């Protein structure tokens, strides 16, 4: 019945911590803190409506509470219970939502040295899988860099080949009529000089498309490693947050008795 | 390409227009005129030579390593400088204007991407921007060419002055009865030996009056008639100007001499101003003429939003290229939200969950918002999330402006290539990210569809909005104390719904306290057509606020184009070119938050950048340094184009800088990745060998310092250059100062080039330190800090100014001896300062050590900087103490930390070698300095918080959300009284030192 025992009262936790406890949650979810001022008597209600976290000042004036100058509540507990049944439209029609969901202050289900040991290993699991992801992220960007530079090199090959191909079409245009003349003139040498060079042009161009292919193949296989590195990162990201959540609750569960054991453990 | 340097002679294949190809052996250094001439002399040995014209009728083209088909119009260029992908040249006949093409090439070199890549862009906004922003270029070029040559000199050599002439009394008191003495110099002979003329003048004389006293002192014995003297004064006033000895800073404008920063520092440091008397025609001579040629690309039924009677509705179709382990996770879904800045306009809504192997929803999503209630800056934020307690995490994000740059509402199908999730971000959406589509290939593409309301829909004109305001509006002492109370609170203060609607209720009485505008705007129901329409009317006639307040309205919490426009107008009217040049890093980052390429802010910055070459220099490098980031590469690129196309002859110098830095990164890349398997001694003998190269010497010698272009970098001191003994092995570089009178400023210009780690954390902290130092001086606290020069020039690469005659306290501990068992002697530092400050200057060194030490304790504590140790703490021979390597801040990783702990070494200096250091009067005076410095930052905490919040989109992992900035609200205890803050600061300092506080 007392405020100190209420599930939705979290004491002096930070505005930044209720933001984390309400993100992506449903309308009506609510908490109550000691105002960030940390002055006796004042409290702040935070409820979620329309995807935002609205802040409400719980005023205190002579042993009674309320959101406005008519403070008609002897306790903060009865104030929260009244609006857990009635809509906040009574105070402000813009809100029109009642306190539907409290964020209970205990959820998750041996000697203090045992949980201090269980904390030491859960943290090592988190810290070593954090190095796992940090290694993939640098290989992810190291691979990303090498890919987009191989893409521009291929486009460079595409432009050189386009230039070398129009060269073959200009050779075949301006050489046709001169070759047709050298042949009826009986001049086989000059026709052989023209084809000697043409064959050299037709040879280098093929050496270039080969280099482009060998790079195209080298890129396609690295672009797949890129996707696989992304797969396993997306598989580690959720496990990493899970192992981080047990770490912090074990740390706070132990901070109540073992402030010095954490000082030496880590 | 993959070739570091071409051999001395190489084989280039030349494709002639007759179809032949010629393998031509030619020198690496050969120029194209040499190549083309000898090619057509070799062509005569091949068939079909009759079809070739004279070489005058041809130019070369080839493919660069940037994949550009470049026409080599500038035939004076060197083979090895062409950036060729393959050694071949295609002979062709030139087409188009030669100057545009040779200019575009050198612009592409400067901004870091071929300018032709902008020509091939589908987006109409991109083509409209680079066309329409040319007006800002011309009006800036016209404004500097008007009143030539003085106007041109004011652009390239602008006055480096403080924001106000009035000297703080702390500084004026060093003056001899309000007077300063200066030595004025003259070069008198061809051999260039100099003459001195020492003057004593009122501190507030303008340069022309200083010129007048110089010629008066010289002509004292000439027996001049009072009018004959004035003619000599007029002559020398209209013939000569004054230059700072050793650097390219000039006093070209008639400010009081004491507000020129060079001289106010001489007054602060008690140094001797040294000025050179220079013929102003000799200065105008080195300012060649430059022109802005209009580029080639400067050429060549609707209904209202407020008549659509329906709720917003968007369709999610399908996705591609989604990378997820089908066996590890369960399903995927698309999360969506309608945002106005950081505040969602309505509750989010998701698609249904679907198997990973078939990303396909085909769902219409209904949003709890009436279309006419959409604000102009409304935008759709979405992402693809995975699910496997139930735990979610995002796979790729993407944001969309519901209205484009033409005020039209989006309609029809739309494909959106998504971006990777930023490192360390667990939030499912990324509203602070940029609106745009990822240009990378094989990125997951999400397809959407927007409603088509039988015609193109436009946002209503402001004429219609004010009508609706009048239509909707028709439908004291303790209160003015609340308004003044809420105005006092910092930008990130908690405002309750009771306070919000109270502010909105008194929105008309708020105009009497204009600085309340940020709080009031945050109270508007931006998801209601009615309230917004009324707020536009208040902003239209809102009283201007000071720049350090308007800069808050450019961060990511204020996206409305009427609010930002009001903010920009505050800057262009009240922001001095001095404080603009100090906050430029933030003003460039808040360009990212802009919805559209063309906005009032970018036009403001570009204008001031093209009319003040001092801020234009860092305007270029802050943009160039971030061109690697594809999320902003296009915006910053097009902006750099407009700048480099109108900045004038300074582009030629910028290219020498960019080319010099390019060879430092290429060289440092080789040492860190090609030659990694070698130690320092063997890497040194390789370093010098590369620096002996002529091309390297010609590039790295004779250019301007990017840390300060007023510093010319002359010839290298190879013997002084080295690779430093640190894990990432940076380069210690030393140039000669080529100034005619460098001996009066510094003959050694030493810079550290570091490539490996991100430097924009240090630019911010060093910037922050300079700020808090400035306000301390202006409040009577002479806590000399040392915000040395640091500049990020690219992806984890930049420059660091090294402090002359400085050592780490570790290096100093090693100069002493051992006392305890395997323990340095705590008195080594004090004995070191004593040794270098013998006699009466001792009391000064300990005062400078104590005062600077106090400033760095407060600064580091407030900012939560990385833990200090004896190798990142440094002290000058002078006695001044300072820090280096500001790696992290705001407590980055996983309590209220105190990073700078005063070991006994510092206390025995502060207490002058006593035993009861904490009990001495000298230590109690040091504590008084800290308390005053701390409280002084608290009373200026607003602009510090605004500086960090403007850097949220920067990508620095140290701060990704406004929550990260809360660390400063904690160390400054902004949610408590000054008395509670003082007590808090003492608490943390006492716990850190185990007593004394």
């Amino acid at each position: 019945m007392s405020l100190q025992d209420a599930e939705w009262y979290w004491g002096d936790i930070s505005r930044e911590e209720v933001n984390e406890k309400l993100r992506d949650t449903a309308d009506g979810t609510f908490l109550v803190r000691d105002a960030s001022t940390k002055m006796h008597g004042d409290y702040t209600l935070t409820l979620r409506k329309g995807g935002n976290n609205k802040l409400i000042k719980i005023f205190h004036r002579d042993g009674k509470y309320g959101f406005s100058d008519p403070l008609t509540f002897s306790s903060v507990v009865e104030l929260i219970n009244h609006y857990r049944n009635e809509s906040l439209a009574q105070y402000n029609p813009k809100l029109d939502v009642k306190l539907l969901y409290p964020v209970s202050k205990y959820q998750q289900d041996d000697n203090i040295e045992a949980v201090g040991k269980k904390l030491h290993e859960y943290n090592t699991q988190f810290q070593e899988k954090s190095r796992e992801y940090d290694r993939l992220y640098e290989e992810y960007t190291r691979t990303s860099q090498e890919i987009q530079m191989k893409r521009t090199a291929i486009e460079a090959f595409n432009e050189t080949i386009k230039i070398f191909e129009e060269q073959c079409q200009t050779q075949e245009r301006y050489s046709k009529e001169y070759i047709e003349k050298f042949k009826r003139e009986g001049n086989e040498k000059e026709i052989q000089r023209i084809m000697h060079n043409y064959d050299k042009l037709k040879s280098r161009i093929s050496e270039i498309i080969d280099s482009r292919r060998r790079l195209e193949e080298d890129l396609k296989k690295q672009a797949a490693e890129y996707r696989e590195i992304d797969k396993r990162m997306n598989s580690i990201k959720p496990d990493l947050i899970q192992l981080r959540k047990t770490r912090d609750q074990y740390l706070m569960w132990l901070t109540q008795k073992g402030v010095r054991q954490k000082k030496l453990n880590e | 390409w993959g070739i570091h340097l071409m051999p001395p002679r190489i084989l280039v294949e030349c494709l002639l227009p007759n179809g032949m190809i010629v393998t031509l052996e030619c020198l690496r250094e050969a120029t194209l005129i040499t190549i083309k001439h000898e090619l057509f002399k070799e062509a005569r040995k091949y068939p079909l030579h009759q079809l070739l014209q004279d070489e005058s009728s041809y130019i070369f083209v080839s493919v660069t390593q940037e994949a550009e088909r470049e026409e080599f119009f500038d035939e004076t260029r060197r083979l090895c400088d062409l950036r060729l992908f393959q050694p071949f040249l295609k002979v062709i006949e030139p087409v188009g204007n030669r100057e545009e093409k040779i200019l575009n090439r050198e612009i592409g070199f400067a901004i870091g991407m071929p300018v032709c890549e902008f020509d091939m862009v589908k987006d109409p906004e991109v083509q409209d921007f680079r066309r329409n922003i040319l007006n800002v270029c011309k009006e800036a070029v016209d404004l500097r060419d008007l009143n030539s040559p003085h106007s041109r000199a004011m652009y390239v050599y602008p006055p480096n002055v403080e924001s106000s002439p009035e000297l703080p009394k702390h500084i004026y008191n060093k003056l001899d009865k309000g007077q300063i003495i200066v030595v004025i110099w003259v070069i008198v002979s061809p051999n260039n030996d100099k003459q001195k003329y020492t003057l004593k003048i009122n501190h507030d004389c303008v340069p022309e009056q200083v010129i007048a006293e110089a010629i008066r002192k010289k002509t004292r014995s000439m027996l001049l008639s009072s009018e004959q003297l004035k003619l000599c004064v007029l002559e020398y006033q209209g013939k000569y100007i004054l230059k700072v000895c050793g650097c390219d800073e000039y006093f070209l404008e008639k400010y009081p001499l004491s507000q020129y920063k060079y001289i106010r520092s001489c007054i602060m440091l008690g140094r001797m101003p040294n000025l050179m008397l220079m013929a102003k025609e000799s200065l105008y001579s080195q300012l060649p003429m430059d022109c802005f040629t209009m580029p080639s690309y400067s050429r060549r039924s609707t209904k209202s939003l407020w008549v659509i009677n329906s709720a917003l509705r968007i369709k999610i179709l399908c996705a591609t290229y989604v990378n997820v382990n089908i066996r590890d996770i369960d399903k995927i879904y698309v999360r969506t939200g309608i945002y106005h800045g950081g505040e969602p306009l309505c509750d989010n809504v998701n698609t249904q969950r679907v198997p990973c192997s078939n990303p396909r929803w085909n769902e219409w999503l209904n949003y709890d918002i009436y279309i006419p209630d959409l604000p102009r800056a409304a935008r759709l934020c979405l992402s693809i999330c995975s699910v496997k307690k139930e735990e979610h995490c995002p796979l790729a994000w993407g944001n969309i402006n519901l209205f484009d740059y033409t005020d039209t509402l989006v309609s029809g199908k739309m494909a959106l290539n998504l971006w990777p999730v930023p490192h360390g971000l667990e939030d499912l959406l990324n509203p602070i990210g940029v609106t745009g589509s990822n240009p990378n290939k094989e990125t997951p593409c999400l397809e959407l569809e927007f409603d088509w309301f039988s015609s193109v829909v436009k946002f209503p004109d402001m004429s219609v909005i004010e009508e609706h305001a009048n239509w909707s509006v028709s439908r004291r002492e303790n209160d003015k104390e609340q308004l003044k109370a809420i105005s006092t609170r910092d930008p990130l203060s908690e405002i309750t719904e009771q306070e919000k609607d109270f502010l909105w209720s008194h929105r008309h009485y708020c105009v009497t306290i204009p600085e309340i505008l940020p709080k009031l705007l945050l109270s508007v129901k931006w998801n209601s057509r009615d309230e917004v329409a009324q707020m536009y009317c208040l902003v239209k006639d809102w009283p201007p606020i000071k720049p350090e307040q308007a800069m808050e309205l450019l961060d990511c919490n204020y996206p409305d184009p009427m609010v930002r426009g009001f903010a920009v107008r505050c800057l262009e009217k009240y922001l001095t070119d001095d404080k603009l040049s100090q906050y430029l890093i933030q003003l460039v980052q808040v360009l990212k938050y802009e919805q559209y390429l063309d906005n009032l802010l970018v036009r403001f910055l570009l204008k001031k950048a093209l009319t003040n070459q001092r801020i234009g220099h860092f305007f270029f490098w802050h943009l160039k340094s971030e061109m690697h980031n594809k999320t902003v590469s296009q915006r910053f690129g097009l902006l750099l184009e407009s700048y480099c196309r109108a900045c004038g002859m300074y582009l030629k110098h910028l290219n020498r800088q960019v080319e010099a830095m390019e060879k430092l990164i290429n060289l440092t890349d080789i040492l860190k990745q090609e030659k990694k398997d070698e130690t320092q001694k063997v890497q040194m003998k390789f370093l010098v060998e590369q620096m002996r190269r002529p091309d390297f010497m010609d590039a790295l010698q004779g250019f301007l310092s990017p840390l300060n272009p007023a510093h010319q970098l002359g010839n290298l001191r190879l013997e002084e250059c080295r690779i430093m003994s640190s894990a990432k092995r940076p380069l210690w570089l030393n140039w000669e100062n080529p100034d005619i009178m460098s001996e009066l400023l510094f003959q050694n210009n030493e810079i550290i080039f570091k490539n490996g780690d991100d430097l924009r954390q240090d630019m911010l902290t060093l910037q922050i330190i300079r700020i808090m130092e400035n306000i301390w001086q202006n409040q009577g606290l002479d806590l000399r800090m040392l915000p040395y020069g640091c500049l990020s020039i690219g992806d984890c690469v930049g420059l660091i100014e090294v402090v002359r005659n400085s050592h780490t306290i570790m290096q100093i501990q090693c100069k002493g001896g051992l006392k305890g068992a395997l323990q340095f002697n705590s008195h080594t530092l004090h004995q070191w300062l004593k040794d270098k400050n013998k006699g009466e200057i001792y009391d000064a060194a300990i005062d400078l050590f104590t005062r600077s030490c106090a400033g760095y304790c407060v600064a580091t504590f407030i900012l939560g900087i990385g833990d200090r140790h004896n190798s990142n703490i440094m002290v000058k021979d002078d006695g001044q103490l300072f820090h280096i390597d500001f790696g992290h801040f705001l407590d980055h990783k996983k309590r209220e930390r105190v990073p700078f702990v005063l070991t006994q070494d510092f206390l025995i200096v502060i207490s002058k070698g006593a035993q009861e250091c904490t009990k001495t009067r000298e230590f109690e005076r040091f504590q008084e300095m800290c308390y005053k410095a701390y409280l002084a930052i608290r009373q200026h905490a607003n602009l510090f918080i605004n500086l960090f919040s403007m850097m949220l989109g920067s990508g620095m992992p140290e701060l990704q959300s406004f929550d990260d900035i809360a660390y400063i609200r904690k160390t400054l205890a902004l949610d408590k009284t000054e008395q509670e803050a003082l007590e808090y600061f003492m608490k943390q300092m006492n716990d850190a030192h185990h007593g004394g506080w």
